[PDB]
């Protein structure tokens, strides 16, 4: 007899164990990043003579 | 002159360890930083 959730299953006779595990691992890396610049200049010159 | 420099490195990395139910609370990782009541009752239960 084997049993998998709650179903009977067959071992065959070259496999020597085949158990379910959970070994459950995830990662998440999100990334946010922004850069901002201005630059402006005015420049104004008047001579009368 | 205007500058401005912005960077939010945030992560994760959740260690849940029921197979199938692994995946739920795993990856409702996406802007919801708490897990759901009932899938963690499922998972639990799982």
């Amino acid at each position: 007899p084997h049993y998998i959730l709650n179903t009977r299953f067959r071992k065959p006779y070259n496999v020597e164990s085949y158990t379910p595990q959970t070994q459950g691992k995830y990662e998440f890396i999100l990334k946010e990043y922004e850069s901002y610049s201005d630059f402006e200049r005015n420049v104004t010159e008047k001579m009368a003579s | 002159a205007a500058s401005g420099t912005q960077n939010n490195v945030l992560r994760g990395e959740p260690f849940i360890r029921g197979a199938g139910f692994i995946s739920g609370l795993s990856y409702l990782e996406l802007d919801n930083p708490a897990g759901n009541k009932r899938r963690y009752s499922a998972w639990a239960e799982s």
